[PDB]
C-alpha cells in the first residue's frame, strides 16, 4: 500500500534475461564437440584468438 | 576533508560493517567503492536499494549544508518521471557515516549499452529523448544535475531511462590543472571519461564558492550531449580527461568519435549539445522541438511518452495489471503505432 | 603460522565477518593438528611454534611495561634493559633456543639486553640485537601500534620483483628487506643500517660528498668507487621504476635510506598506490638530490640510470599478469590503501604497465616520464613545512 525508496517499481528487478540466456544456449554449442578436433581456425581468425 | 586527511580508520572498517547497524536494510551487493561513496546494493522491504555510504573522517564538515538541499532536491524531482533523486539521507546511520539511498534500477544505460538484448537504433533514440527529458524535466523544475554520464543514467528493464546520482555535492567548477578534484569527486568509474561541461575547468587564479556556485543549465546540456554521443557509439567515450581538457583549449575534437555515430540526424545533435561555447547551447527543450520528426519520431511525444508515463507511476501495475493493461489498449496502440 | 595468526587476532573480522574469522581459526586447528600428525621432526615445529608464541608474547608484555606511561624516555630505556636482562621474570637475554618470527633460519637465543632502545619517534620502534646460535648478533627493529601489513605486502611483492628481474639477470641490487606482522599492531622489520639521505645531506652536505667519504676512489667518473656509484645507479633504477609501478606515495627524504655501498631503499610505505598527503605529488620518487648523486643528468651515471630504468620497467611488464594476480588475491587483506577502493586497487597497479603501448612506445614513455620528473620540484619546496611540523613533534 505504500512505497518512498522504491518510486518506479521494475517487475523484471531480479529475474534472469531469459534473452541473454537463450544466446548462451546458442552460441556456446557443445554439440560442435566431434567436429572441432578437424576443424580450426583461419588466417583471420588465428589472429583475432 | 577526507581528500586532505586521509586517515584510514573508517574506511578500513568500511561497506558490509555499516549494514550490520542499520535495520531495514541487509547488504546485497557491493556495486563500487571509491574514496568517496562506498556504494552497495542492499534488500529492502520496498525492494532493491542502492546505498552510497560516505566516511565522515571529519566532524568539522558541515554535511547539514548538503543535507539540506538533497531533501530540497528531492521534493523538486518528486514530479519529474524520468528523474529519480536521491529519497533518502540519514545523516546519522553510523557514530562516523552517512547515507544516501536511492531506488536500485535494473541496468545502469553504460551496461545496457552491452547487455542483451541490444538497443535498436529506435530504441537508441527512445533512450536519448529521455534522456533530454529528463535534463529537460529537471531544468524546467530549477535542478541542474552537474554529472550526467551512462553510469548515472539509469534505465529499467522497459527502457524507462531514470536520470540518477544527481551531484549537488560534487563541485561546480574543477582546477585545470590539479585533477584532485575530478578524481575525487566525478572520476567514480575510473574510465577517465571526462563528460563535465569545458567552462567548469577554470584556471587556479579564478579560484571556496569556486566549488558550491550554481550550476549553469547549459552544463548539463554538455553532459547529456555527450551520454548520447557514447550510447550511439555503443560505449566509445566522446572524451577523455585529457581530451576534454584539450577541447576547452580548442586543441581536440572528436571527429573520429563522432563519425563514428551512423545516424546523421543524432550526429548533429550531438555536435550542438557538445558545443564549446555555453551560450551556443540551447535548452533541452529547444532540442526536443528541434529533434520532432528531425530524429525523434513523432510518436515519442504524442503517444509514447505520455503512454509510458503510466507505468513510471509508484501506483503499482503490478506485472499481472501492466499486461492486462496493455491487452485492453492493444487496439488503440497498434492504431497510434502504425498510422 | 604468523599470517594465519594474524588473521586470528584480527579482532575486527572476529566482529565484521565472524564466518571467515573462525575459518582462520579452524586453519590453525587444523595446523595445530597436521603438525601432531607429522614425523617426530615435524612435531617439534609445532613445539617451536609456540615457543615463538610465548617468546612474542612476553616481548609484547614488555613494550606494553613501556607503554605505560611511567616517566620519561630514560626511565622507559632503564624499564626496559632491566626486564630484559630478568633472567627469572622474562629471561628475554637467554630464553631457549627459538628460531627468529622474522627469518626463521636465523636462529635465537635472545635479546641482548645492552642493545635495546626507541628510535625518537611517536611510533617508539625498538631496535634490537639478537644474540643468534652462530654468536653473532642479527639487527631487528621492532615495532609496536603499528599495522605493519600494508609494509608486509609491498616489501613481499618488491622482493618478487627484485627475483623476478634477476631471472632476467637484470640484478639492480634492490634491498628487499623482510617485515613480518605478528599481530595487527606488532612485527619486526630487517634492520638495515643505514643513514637516511635527510640526514646525509645534514651532515656530509650530499650523496657523492657522502660515498667520497665511505667510498672514496679516483678510478671512477666523480671520485667515487666505480663499484660503489655502479650500485647506486642500479638501485636508483630499481627504486624509481618499483615505486612508480606501486604508485608508491611519500617522498620525504626521512624515509630514503642510502647504505655505504650504495644501494638506495625506501622504507615508508604508509601511502602507496597513487596517494600522498601532499596535492599534485611528483609521479615517481626521482627527487633531485637522488639525481645529483650521480651528478646529473650530463653524467655518464644518467646515461646508464636511464637505460636501466627502461629495461628493468619493460622486463616487469613481461610479469604483469604474475603481479596482478598476485593483488586481486589481495582485493580484501585488510590493508589500508586497499580497503579505501578495493576493485579500483588492481586497476591502478595495471594502469602502471601501460600494457596498450607497444615494447618501442613503453621505452618513450618511460623516458618522457623520467625525462620530465626531474623538474617537478614542488615535492622539495612543501617538505619543508613537513620538517617544521615534525619540529614541534621531537
Ligand atoms: N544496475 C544498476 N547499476 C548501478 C546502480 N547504481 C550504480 N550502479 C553501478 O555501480 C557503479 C557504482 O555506483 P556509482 O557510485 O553511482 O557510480 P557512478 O554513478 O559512476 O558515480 P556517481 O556519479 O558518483 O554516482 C556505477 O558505475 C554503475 O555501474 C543502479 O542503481 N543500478
Ligand atoms: C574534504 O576533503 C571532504 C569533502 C566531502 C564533501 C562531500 C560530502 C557528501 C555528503 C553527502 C550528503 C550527506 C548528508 C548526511
Amino acid at each position: 500500500t505504500s512505497f518512498e525508496l522504491v518510486k518506479v517499481p521494475d517487475p523484471q528487478m531480479s529475474m534472469e534475461n531469459l534473452v541473454e540466456s537463450k544466446h548462451h544456449k546458442l552460441a556456446r554449442s557443445l554439440r560442435s564437440g566431434p567436429s572441432d578436433h578437424d576443424l580450426k581456425p583461419n588466417a583471420a581468425t588465428r589472429d583475432q584468438l | 576533508g577526507n581528500q586532505l586527511a586521509g586517515i584510514a580508520p573508517s574506511q578500513i572498517l568500511s561497506v558490509e560493517s555499516y549494514f550490520s547497524d542499520i535495520h531495514d536494510f541487509e547488504y546485497d551487493k557491493s556495486l563500487g567503492s571509491t574514496r568517496f561513496f562506498k556504494v552497495a546494493r542492499a534488500k529492502h522491504r520496498e525492494g532493491l536499494v542502492v546505498v552510497k555510504v560516505f566516511a565522515i573522517q571529519d566532524p568539522t564538515l558541515p554535511l547539514t549544508s548538503y543535507k539540506q538541499e538533497l531533501e530540497e532536491l528531492k521534493i523538486r524531482l518528486n514530479s519529474a518521471q524520468n528523474c529519480l533523486p536521491f529519497q533518502k539521507a540519514s545523516e546519522k546511520a553510523s557514530e562516523k557515516a552517512a547515507m544516501l539511498f536511492r531506488q536500485y534500477v535494473r541496468d545502469n544505460l553504460y551496461d545496457r549499452i552491452s547487455t542483451r538484448p541490444f538497443l535498436n537504433n529506435i530504441e537508441k533514440r527512445w533512450i536519448a529523448f529521455q534522456i533530454l527529458t529528463a535534463v529537460d524535466q529537471a531544468h524546467k523544475s530549477g535542478v541542474r544535475h552537474g554529472d550526467i554520464k551512462t553510469e548515472n543514467v539509469m534505465v529499467t528493464s522497459w527502457n524507462w531511462v531514470l536520470l540518477t546520482d544527481f551531484a549537488s555535492f560534487k563541485p561546480t567548477y574543477l582546477p585545470e590543472d590539479n585533477p584532485a578534484d575530478f578524481n575525487y569527486f566525478f572520476d567514480t568509474s575510473r574510465r577517465r571519461t571526462c563528460y563535465i561541461a569545458p567552462e567548469r575547468f577554470v584556471d587556479g587564479g579564478m579560484f571556496n564558492q569556486r566549488t558550491r556556485g550554481e550550476l549553469k543549465r547549459a552544463m548539463d546540456i554538455f553532459s547529456a550531449g555527450c551520454v548520447i554521443a557514447e550510447l550511439f557509439t555503443e560505449g566509445v567515450p566522446l572524451f577523455d580527461l585529457s581530451q576534454l581538457l584539450a577541447y576547452r583549449n580548442g586543441h581536440f575534437f572528436p571527429e573520429q568519435v563522432l563519425n563514428k555515430i551512423e545516424d546523421h540526424s543524432i550526429r548533429e545533435l550531438v555536435t550542438q549539445m557538445i558545443h564549446r561555447e555555453p551560450d551556443k547551447r540551447l535548452e533541452a527543450e529547444d532540442y526536443l522541438k528541434q529533434q520532432r520528426g528531425n530524429a525523434f519520431p513523432e510518436i515519442f511525444y504524442t503517444f509514447l511518452q505520455p503512454y509510458m508515463a503510466q507505468f513510471a507511476k509508484e501506483t503499482f501495475l503490478s506485472a499481472d495489471e501492466r499486461i492486462l493493461v496493455i491487452r485492453k489498449d492493444l487496439g488503440n496502440i497498434i492504431h497510434n503505432l502504425c498510422g | 603460522y604468523w599470517y594465519v595468526i594474524v588473521e586470528c587476532e584480527d579482532q575486527d573480522t572476529q566482529q565484521r565477518d565472524p564466518k571467515t574469522h573462525e575459518m582462520y581459526l579452524n586453519v590453525m586447528r587444523r595446523f595445530s593438528q597436521a603438525l601432531l600428525k607429522g614425523d617426530k621432526s615435524v612435531r617439534v615445529m609445532r613445539s617451536l611454534l609456540a615457543a615463538q608464541q610465548t617468546f612474542v608474547d612476553r616481548l609484547v608484555h614488555l613494550m606494553k611495561a613501556v607503554q605505560r606511561e611511567s616517566g620519561n624516555r630514560k626511565k622507559k630505556n632503564e624499564r626496559l634493559q632491566a626486564l630484559l636482562g630478568d633472567n627469572e621474570k622474562m629471561n628475554l637475554s637467554d630464553v631457549e633456543l627459538i628460531p627468529l618470527p622474522l627469518e626463521p633460519q636465523v636462529k635465537i637465543r635472545g635479546i641482548i639486553p645492552e642493545t635495546a632502545t626507541l628510535f625518537k619517534s611517536a611510533l617508539m620502534p625498538a631496535q634490537l640485537f639478537f644474540k643468534t646460535e652462530d654468536g653473532g648478533k642479527y639487527p631487528v627493529i621492532f615495532k609496536h601500534g603499528d599495522d605493519l601489513r600494508q609494509d608486509q605486502l609491498i616489501l613481499q611483492i618488491i622482493s618478487l620483483m627484485d627475483k623476478l628481474l634477476r631471472k632476467e639477470n637484470l640484478d639492480l641490487k634492490l634491498t628487499p628487506y623482510k617485515v613480518l606482522a605478528t599481530s595487527t599492531k606488532h612485527g619486526f622489520m630487517q634492520f638495515i643500517q643505514s643513514v637516511p639521505v635527510a640526514e646525509v645531506l645534514d651532515t656530509e652536505g650530499s650523496i657523492q660528498n657522502f660515498f667520497r667519504k665511505y667510498a672514496p676512489s679516483e678510478n671512477g667518473p666523480n671520485g667515487i668507487s666505480a663499484e660503489v656509484m655502479d650500485t647506486y645507479v642500479k638501485s636508483c633504477a630499481g627504486y624509481c621504476v618499483i615505486t612508480y609501478i606501486l604508485g608508491v606515495g611519500d617522498r620525504h627524504l626521512d624515509n630514503l635510506l642510502l647504505t655505504k655501498t650504495g644501494k638506495l631503499f625506501h622504507i615508508d610505505f604508509g601511502y602507496i598506490l597513487g596517494r600522498d598527503p601532499k596535492p599534485l605529488p611528483p609521479p615517481m620518487k626521482l627527487n633531485k638530490e637522488m639525481v645529483e648523486g650521480m651528478g646529473g643528468t650530463q653524467s655518464e651515471q644518467y646515461q646508464e640510470f636511464r637505460k636501466q630504468c627502461y629495461t628493468a620497467f619493460l622486463h616487469l611488464r613481461r610479469y604483469s599478469n604474475l603481479i596482478l594476480n598476485l593483488f586481486s588475491l589481495m582485493v580484501d587483506a585488510n590493508i589500508p590503501d586497499i580497503a579505501l577502493e578495493p576493485d579500483k586497487t588492481v586497476k591502478k597497479v595495471q594502469d602502471k604497465f601501460r600494457l596498450d603501448l607497444s615494447d618501442e612506445e613503453a621505452v618513450h614513455y618511460m623516458q618522457s616520464l623520467i625525462d620530465e620528473s626531474v623538474h617537478a620540484l614542488f615535492a622539495a619546496v612543501v617538505e619543508q613545512i613537513h620538517k617544521f611540523a615534525q619540529y614541534w613533534r621531537k
